[PDB]
């Protein structure tokens, strides 16, 4: 998926 | 009179803005330097990469966007987060320089150099007019803050699954917006459009942003120097 | 004697390298400023990439790579790209300083600097000592430039289609290097044996840079300091 | 596939 952004977001 | 949930609300999303911005811009000596062939756009990517991750950080700290699905936190931070950049640059933006100033010299962007990042004028007049059109609107604090939750969570984004529970959040702060120029800002009963028009602005510098986007990342001799998140960001993806 | 051909080979192998290798390193100053966590991480993954840009206009300059499908020439540089920079490192390393000096002080990358990009002495240790080894061999330019066109064109390598056409290249090579160091190294009786030997260590390193390299890039906090390019030719793609 | 590698391959 979006893996930085889910990360980023917790 | 400002209730005790909408001056929180201000208090927060002030907040959320002074932690994740940085009016000494000491992180921009760690981008790659710029040059003056696209000779700018890898300090620029730098620069929206970096951008992108202040952007989420505001809105993780804005109240009940936490609370969204996470499906709904990308949809929202997929289509808004270059019109918060657009919107946030603006605190740089100078009107006397005509150019976002970010410290030195070698942090001082022009007309020029954004030209020099692959984006052609037809992006870069409506976004210096909208960029002077917002600074001398001489907004509070609490007004560019606000503004700034507001276009984030706007419902009619692409692939927003909840709009209901996003419009109801965002109608809350539009409460807040007009109620605070009303009692807190002497002169703005013209204001609170004003402030609702760039918001129309931004979306269709959005889409001349996006289009041009494409350009770029087609060309994979330029999408090369674009960041891992900015591509997953500006990408295409659901 | 070395006949026509194996002399044009070493002619446009050397050309190749001279094309692609800045021995100023003035290039450098346009990557992310290195810091010393991971601080050397962007900087260090920036001259990854640079490498990796500069491996691939070394093979598309060797004879008959550039005929190769290009299915084959991506798993060739997938799995070697790697191994050829670690080789082509050796010319910026000091036995002296035991660092690689590429300029001014700003780009001495030592042992400590190296820690700090995510990689552990399990991939240092070995690293160091291979930089050591073959910089104490003292190789002629003619064979350094030999050894990375053959580590290349190694058809035992993951994923590649046809392995004739291309061990017919390596071989060829092979006999070029091995005629170089009969007539014309005074001394190498022992050192194609040598070299042949700094191959077999080669896809050691190269086995434990690929298993830490899942380690940072498995970490999406991590892989975002990385590059398209970087996570293009080291991604597990087919 | 291999955007950039294709690329820099011509
Ligand atoms: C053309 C070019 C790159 C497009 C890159 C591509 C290919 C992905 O489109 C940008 C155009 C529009 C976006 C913001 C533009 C600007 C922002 C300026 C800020 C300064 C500061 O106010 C701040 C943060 C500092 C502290 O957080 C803001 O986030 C950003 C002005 C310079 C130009 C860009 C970067
Ligand atoms: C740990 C770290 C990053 C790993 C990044 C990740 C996460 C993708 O694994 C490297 C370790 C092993 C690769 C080469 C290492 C080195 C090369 C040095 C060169 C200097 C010059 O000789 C030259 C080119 C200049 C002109 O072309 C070479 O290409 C590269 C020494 C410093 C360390 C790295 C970069």
């Amino acid at each position: 998926k979006h893996k930085i952004l889910h990360r980023l977001l917790q | 009179m400002l209730s005790d949930e909408q001056m929180q609300i201000i208090n927060s999303l002030v907040e959320a803005h002074h932690k994740t911005y940085d009016d000494s811009y000491s992180d921009f000596v760690r981008f790659r330097p710029p040059v003056r062939r696209l000779s700018m756009l890898p300090h620029l990517a730098d620069l929206v990469s970096y951008s992108i991750q202040k952007v989420i950080g505001f809105a993780k700290m804005i109240p009940g966007f936490r609370d969204l699905t996470a499906e709904d936190q990308i949809a929202l931070l997929k289509s808004s987060a270059i019109e918060i950049i657009m919107l946030r640059s603006n605190q740089s933006f100078s009107l006397e320089d005509m150019s976002w100033s970010c410290g030195g010299p070698d942090f001082k962007y022009c007309i020029n150099d954004v030209t020099k990042a692959g984006h052609t004028l037809e992006l870069l007049e409506p976004l210096v007019k909208f960029q002077v059109g917002l600074k001398k609107l001489k907004l509070h604090e609490e007004e560019h803050v606000l503004l700034m939750a507001i276009c984030l969570l706007s419902p009619d984004r692409p692939g927003v699954q909840d709009h209901v529970r996003i419009e109801a959040l965002q109608d809350r702060l539009c409460d807040v917006l007009q109620a605070y120029i009303r009692i807190q800002h002497p002169g703005g009963r013209l204001l609170y459009a004003k402030m609702i028009q760039k918001l129309a602005d931004l979306r269709s510098l959005n889409e001349e942003h996006s289009k041009q986007y494409r350009s770029l990342s087609f060309q994979p001799e330029h999408s090369m120097q674009l960041t891992p998140l900015v591509l997953e960001v500006f990408g295409s993806e659901v």
